[PDB]
DNA sequence: TGGCCGTTTTCGTTGTTTTTTTCTGTCTCGTGCCTGGTGTCTTGGGTGTAATCCCCTTGGCGGTTAAAACGCGGGGGACAGCGCGTACGTGCGTTTAAGCGGTGCTAGAGCTGTCTACGACCAATTGAGCGGCCTCGGCACCGGGATTCTGAT
DNA sequence: ATCAGAATCCCGGTGCCGAGGCCGCTCAATTGGTCGTAGACAGCTCTAGCACCGCTTAAACGCACGTACGCGCTGTCCCCCGCGTTTTAACCGCCAAGGGGATTACACCCAAGACACCAGGCACGAGACAGAAAAAAACAACGAAAACGGCCACCA
């Protein structure tokens, strides 16, 4: 009966420098100033579609807690299978 | 065996995820079957164009 | 809380094939991740098999053509000869 | 005598080398955390999280990230740039069929 | 047998792709493309009717397996 | 003589080809094309006409898709005429 | 719905394949949902990338 | 001989790799146990097999015509080179918050017991849906005039 | 702007064949009843997720500065389009055969189900060593700069 602070502006939680090292993962060498906003509208639409279908299980066994399985189910369902967070 | 093949070129005695991941995208097969396969904690393998190295 | 995983057949089999070689415990979770998903993919190709020719028994047959569908060339060819030498060797 | 400044690329090549090296996730936890459960507020309030299912989406997520910067990599190159740009990520993902 | 799928043929299909110039040399590179394309549907075409211990491909065997390649077609049920 | 500058009729080509709906290659060839290829896996197999008009609609309708991707994939270079690199760019990013 | 408002575009009074290829495409959901299904004799949407046009 | 440019080397450095030392926790082995896997017997129905039939696939003949193949002129598009400017890479000082460690607490995950509503199953029923037959109108193809559109002038 | 020619649109006519409707029938959906069981609900435990504070420090951030790259422009040339002519084989129709797919009937063996049992596999504990970390170090590389070498200009 004490909760957070209410969420706001996360979006800026991903920086510049976060997203440039993904990019050096990916072998990006130059990276144009205008990559980092449209970064991020790819990684909300991303994330919203998966965080949906995670609370949707959720939801179906009448629980309040998303499970590592609800995340790993949502995944699969749409050809990203993950390996690693079973049992 | 790829696994264990990768860990010996390390020169590590215990396979860990990162062995995997490079023994997976090292052979063209099992690449195939798990093209759609996130390894956790497997990262990349270490590739770059060539086009980018200084002349 | 019991919960079943593939750990020991995995232990014994790196035991064959690497003698001097062990694994963490992501690797072995990661290996039960693995044998878990082609065991469904195979067992739901074999189901769709059986389901397309009116048959109510899943035999070793819909097994056999299931792997040459999902595997490819050869792996398959091999993962095929070792399927058929051991239920020969396990039915005498 | 002159401070030592190697020239634009070179230390962008040797981070390349080196994260492709390891494998340790490249987000930090708490600020992705954040925009997990603000995200998640909007389908339904008060929802909790296991630690481990956030360490999951973490890794979805940069896995999805590293594939489409490989993509977006092969098709700046292809129109002979070197610096990827915006209207590449778009064509990465009007072939991947995302839009 | 493969250069019976003519250039002519190929520049309609790319009309309709909506290609407006065309280098000489896609026409071979389209063919290659094509036949690995049609082996993959057709391998797993005849496993089905090998399964099924028949020797006339059917219909309903090609659906199948363009359907487990995730290219669902429909029309042919 | 009148004359047509280069691209009119590949224009008035589009809008025919995208207008109309029948298949664009000649059924027999294809059909010869199936036969060889199927040889090579079991002999003496017979098909079913359907099952070779079926397998028409998904070769061209596949070839079609791979066409849009292509041009977009030669238009972001700027240039207007696809070259095999543009195929092969679209096909590594496909995923084949 | 959406295949009968085709139709009646065309000013014809049969659904005709054509007419649900155009329909599905044309339609933001339902081409979503039906984004890896083809459409036997149905098709591609008219379009003409700018680049292509004169001037 | 003077100048300029290519190169080589050299010295500074610095970030990466390699070698050595302490530890530690994470992995390999032992133990006890119990429940899930194995042996046995039973039935029955699903699958294998045999005969038949017919329909529907393959092969051939012929024509004929539309489409494929080929030649050629040209134009416009691919492509290489060049200049520039600015956006981006690199470095440095500052700061901010990420991370770690401790402490609290309570919602809810997780397990158990009970029981009732609900679904499997079964017999009788019947009417909805399917196979077959028939017909007419929407559509398609033909032809001909009207209108549009494009390019050279 | 013009105009000619090629293409398209529209309007009407004819036909045709597939869509729509009708009728017999049959079996698949319906109803009522029975019985086992699964999951709905209550209730209890205790895990772990959340909240907070403090300290540290490494990462983020803003800015200065220099330059490599994107981009626009220009010239060139090559090879694809567009159009006319020749050829060929795709297509349509028509027929023949046989083979294989569908059907029905019979049989039997193989698997579900039940029971009885027991050993292998699975928590818990322990110890010990590979690797992580730290540190030193080697060291390989980058690249400024300079030192050398080589190349050219003039005319002698």
């Amino acid at each position: 009966k004490r909760h957070r602070k209410v969420l706001r502006d996360n979006i800026q939680g991903i920086t510049k420098p976060a997203i440039r090292r993904l990019a050096r993962r990916g072998g990006v060498k130059r990276i144009s100033g205008l990559i980092y906003e449209e970064t991020r509208g790819v990684l909300k639409v991303f994330l919203e579609n998966v965080i949906r279908d995670a609370v949707t299980y959720t939801e179906h066994a009448k629980r309040k807690t998303v499970t590592a399985m609800d995340v790993v189910y949502a995944l699969k369902r749409q050809g990203r299978t993950l390996y690693g967070f079973g049992g | 065996e790829l696994a264990g093949n990768a860990a010996r070129d390390n020169k590590k005695t215990r396979i860990i995820p990162r062995h995997l991941q490079l023994a997976i995208r090292n052979d063209e097969e099992l690449n195939k079957l798990l093209g759609r396969v996130t390894i956790a904690q497997g990262g990349v393998l270490p590739n770059i164009q060539a086009v980018l190295l200084p002349k | 809380s019991r919960k079943e995983s593939y750990s020991i057949y995995v232990y014994k089999v790196l035991k064959q094939v690497h003698p001097d070689t062990g694994i963490s415990s992501k690797a072995m979770g990661i290996m039960n991740s693995f044998v878990n998903d082609i065991f469904e993919r195979i067992a739901g190709e074999a189901s769709r098999l059986a389901h397309y020719n009116k048959r109510s028994t899943i035999t070793s047959r819909e097994i056999q053509t299931a792997v040459r569908l999902l595997l490819p060339g050869e792996l398959a060819k091999h993962a095929v000869s070792e399927g058929t030498k051991a239920v020969t060797k396990y039915t005498s | 005598k002159k401070p030592h400044r190697y020239r634009p690329g070179t230390v962008a090549l040797r981070e390349i080398r080196r994260y492709q090296k390891s494998t340790e996730l490249l987000i930090r936890k708490l600020p992705f955390q954040r925009l997990v459960r603000e995200i998640a507020q909007d389908f339904k309030t008060d929802l909790r999280f296991q630690s481990s299912a956030v360490m999951a989406l973490q890794e979805a997520c940069e896995a999805y990230l590293v594939g489409l910067f490989e993509d977006t990599n092969l098709c700046a190159i292809h129109a002979k740039r070197v610096t990827i740009m915006p209207k590449d990520i778009q064509l990465a993902r009007r072939i991947r069929g995302e839009r």
